[PDB]
RNA sequence: AGUUGCUUUGACUACAAAACCAUGCCUCUCUCUUGGAGCGAAUUGGAUGAUCGGGCCGAGGGCAGCGUAGCGCCUCUUCCCCUCACUCUCCUUUCCCUAAUAUGACUUGAGUCAUCAAAGCCUUUCUGACUCAAAAAUUUUUUAAAAAAAAAAGUCGCGUAUU
């Protein structure tokens, strides 16, 4: 299957102790908002569908061990919004775009989510981490050269639909003292960057 | 401090106890067995207690139920030689009424000393009177303070309004609400309770509408949750929507003190008014409000759910009461028992059955009733027969014994007459014999003709005079007196 | 005859709230002991956008010393940390307010009022729970028969792909 699906339950009250006793059952306090709302400029800030959550920590934990923890920002997953657990009734549904985690620098467990609408057409500015592929064949590393990690995520530009979630080069062909620009990095044509790339590549040897 | 010495943080323990008594008296759980072991340990022992100590154990013992454990503390305390006084007294009376029954309370009070027969005891008399629906001997007690100029408080006119109210005498309350307003007696907010449930059930709704103004007026009675309880009630009964939500949002603004009951009364209102979303707003309330939630709360959320038709929500929430239950409780599990036999996906429900008693559940009566109306609704009567006798062995879980209902009943032998099921109606005949003595209303009356496939019995209207003289339908001897 | 028992022991706290409509199967199936959802504040947060300032990496030509690779000097802005606005959705420390903390608000000034067989033992007898004795039930093994056994759930960890 292609994207994941995010089961969520509404909230009314907010607070330290609320968000505390929440995450004694395993409740974990969350929003959805879309960008307008995050403008400085409150004529720019239109009708935001602002809304509190709250999610599941086995639903959570179960997504995070399955897709990684640094790439969570860039994928983008689907919310349905029910009124109770497990109701055969929905509130609203669509296209959600995550940013933000809250973990605890001590077990790592999840306290806050913060979600951005991703409706159809919508341009939104994201930050990928790339993915290197062809490490144990690259005939620069196998020859004696070292692949220095220069850049790790770069900015995009684009719509809701069309994100990848991991951004991947071809270092396969490189002998040793050899660079990939980012303008030769493989994306979508329609998407734009909002970067400084000027004389910089992804990688070296 | 010198308001409180006998503190009971800083006592001594060669002397008393080392915890309250009313803690102690709990320590392996609210059962009617553990608080006897828990008493009989505590009366053995040679630690004592302080008197406000054993009044506030009395009131907690009272709180739920428990009236032989702390009439059995009072009596021996008594006995010991802590001196009860008119409060202790009357307080005593109500027990003893409430233990071993009104006989044993005028006997109680009949023996009480002439200086303490006060208000206090008065009142206390009436008021088990009033519960034990006695109409003679109240008004034969009220004639009596009347004449004896004893102050009658608003505590009585309250029980005598309730006991008005359970009788069906219930139009003698606006009568009586005005005496008591004659006689200088101001009311409280239960007063207005009864007042409001009696013109409800007088069938007059506009009545309550001038109530509740008079009591804003008067300015002096703080309007509690259950004044809007009752007018949520008599709205939701009475079918009025809106008036009922204004009703029912002002109980949830009454009620600071996030009460049990309080929070089963808006989960209920809202299930019987229908609204899915609010019904959900109050549950998260509830699940913040107790973290460990009891099984009353899943017993009322998953029949409320059930009945407005949530399936999958109720199946999740039987899950969270699997991984959080403490006591087995088998009324959850008879709960969605009766769904899945309701909507027919009997496999689950014979799987809850069968898996019910290994993990702690034994089958009460209900069940079985729910499964013999699943197959008189599928028409086997074979295993109806089956279900009958496992639900009249088990009989009901207070000591009574379980009798099916006559519409069904009916229905099973309207079942009967078609297959010509002779021995199926003989043995639930036999069934219904051992249930109850009477055994007739249309149960066989009309329903001799299901003899009318070969032969007839002996007795010839002999047996017929046997079960406490029958009377049957004019057109129903023809083919018994036919076939002699 | 001498010892040990028979030899009294407690309370004093001022307190009628025990009268409830909903769903109802014994509806608190067992609640002893949980800080707040204040539209309440101060440092901190930040789901947000730029300016100013400072500070790496790095990018070239080079002045520079080799057959690839250099040591100081020289043109640069990404990136981070501040700063000014927007700002309450997660987090730390406090302060106010509420709830809770067992009721209510001189005469033991050397007393008044109760108790005065407690603790054991032996016969019955009503009602509950547990060990079961053993059989009928289902799985494996052995040769339709004989031996031993679980059934129902939660949690952690591993490797692997079906909307």
């Amino acid at each position: 299957h292609q994207y994941q699906t995010i089961q969520a339950i509404p909230r009314e009250a907010t607070g330290r102790g609320v968000s505390a006793r929440d995450r004694t059952i395993g409740r974990i306090p969350a929003v959805v908002f879309p960008q307008s709302l995050l403008d400085t400029d409150a004529s720019k800030r239109g009708v935001s569908r602002k809304q509190l959550l709250t999610a599941d920590k086995k639903q959570i934990k179960s997504i995070i061990d399955s897709v990684g923890l640094p790439f969570f920002c860039s994928t983008t997953f689907q919310l349905q919004i029910r009124a109770g657990q497990g109701s055969s009734t929905l509130v609203e549904s669509g296209r959600v775009l995550p940013l933000k985690v809250h973990r605890d620098e001590e077990t790592g467990k999840i306290l806050n989510l913060v979600f951005v609408w991703a409706d159809d057409g919508e341009k939104l500015k994201v930050d990928v981490p790339v993915v290197f592929k062809g490490l144990d064949h690259c005939p620069g590393l196998q020859k004696g050269g070292n692949l220095r990690t220069i850049r790790s995520t770069l900015k995009l530009l684009g719509p809701a639909e069309h994100i990848p979630s991991k951004i991947e080069v071809d270092v396969s062909n490189l002998d040793i003292e050899d660079k990939v620009l980012l303008q030769d990095v493989v994306f979508h044509p329609s998407l734009k960057l909002l970067s400084k790339n000027e004389t910089m590549p992804v990688c070296k040897i | 401090h010198l308001s409180r010495p006998r503190d009971i943080v800083k006592r001594s323990t060669k002397k008393y106890l080392d915890e309250p008594l009313y803690h102690r008296l709990f320590k392996d759980g609210g059962s009617e067995v553990s608080v006897r072991q828990q008493l009989n340990q505590f009366l053995k022992g040679t630690k004592h207690v302080f008197k406000w100590e054993v009044g506030d154990t009395i009131k907690k013992l009272r709180s739920r139920g428990l009236y032989y454990p702390a009439l059995k503390l009072s009596e021996v305390m008594e006995h010991r030689g802590m001196n009860k006084t008119v409060s202790d007294q009357a307080i005593h009376l109500d027990l003893v009424a409430k233990a071993r029954g009104i006989a044993a309370g005028e006997s109680y009070f009949v023996d009480l000393p002439e200086t303490s027969k006060t208000e206090l005891t008065y009142a206390s008399l009436l008021n088990c009177y009033c519960k034990e629906l006695m109409t003679e001997k109240a008004e034969g007690l009220l004639n009596k303070m009347k004449e004896l100029n004893i102050t009658v408080s608003s505590m009585s006119y309250n029980s005598l309004m309730t006991l008005y109210t359970k009788t069906g005498q219930a139009e003698r309350v606006p009568g009586m609400i005005q005496e008591m307003k004659a006689e200088d007696v101001m009311p409280d907010s239960y007063t207005y309770n009864v007042w409001m449930r009696a013109l409800a059930a007088t069938e007059d709704v506009s009545g309550v509408e001038r109530v509740i103004e008079e009591m804003n007026r008067d300015g002096r009675v703080a309007p509690d949750w259950t004044t809007y309880s009752n007018m949520a009630s008599i709205y939701v009964d009475a079918g009025l929507s809106e008036k009922a939500e204004k009703a029912l949002q002002e109980l949830e603004m009454k009620n600071t003190d996030r009460d049990f009951k309080a929070y089963q009364f808006l989960i209920t209102l809202y299930g019987r008014l229908g609204k899915l979303n609010e019904v959900y707003r109050i549950w998260r309330s509830l699940r913040l409000a107790m973290p460990k939630t009891s099984n009353v709360a899943y017993l009322n959320m998953i029949q409320v759910l059930v009945n407005l038709k949530d399936l999958p929500g109720a199946e999740t929430l039987f899950k969270e009461w699997q991984a959080n239950c403490s006591t087995y409780d088998i009324r959850v599990v008879n709960v969605m028992i009766g769904a899945y036999t309701r909507e027919g996906l009997v496999e689950k429900a014979n799987e809850l059955k069968e898996k019910s008693p290994r993990r702690g559940g034994k089958l009460n009566a209900k069940t079985w009733e729910l499964f013999m109306d699943y197959y008189v609704k599928r028409g086997e009567t074979a295993q109806a027969l089956e279900c009958i006798t496992k639900a009249v062995s088990i009989g009901k879980g207070d000591g009574g014994k379980w009798l099916p209902s006559e519409d069904t009943v009916r229905a099973l032998m309207s079942q009967f007459e078609e297959k010509k099921d002779v021995n199926g109606a003989e043995s639930l005949l036999e069934i219904l014999k051992k249930g109850t003595d009477d055994v007739g209303a249309e149960t066989f009356e009309s329903l001799i003709r299901t003899y009318a496939a070969a032969g007839k019995s002996h007795p010839a209207m002999r047996q017929r005079l046997k079960m406490e003289k029958v009377k049957v339908d004019k057109a129903t001897e023809k083919l018994l007196d036919e076939l002699c």
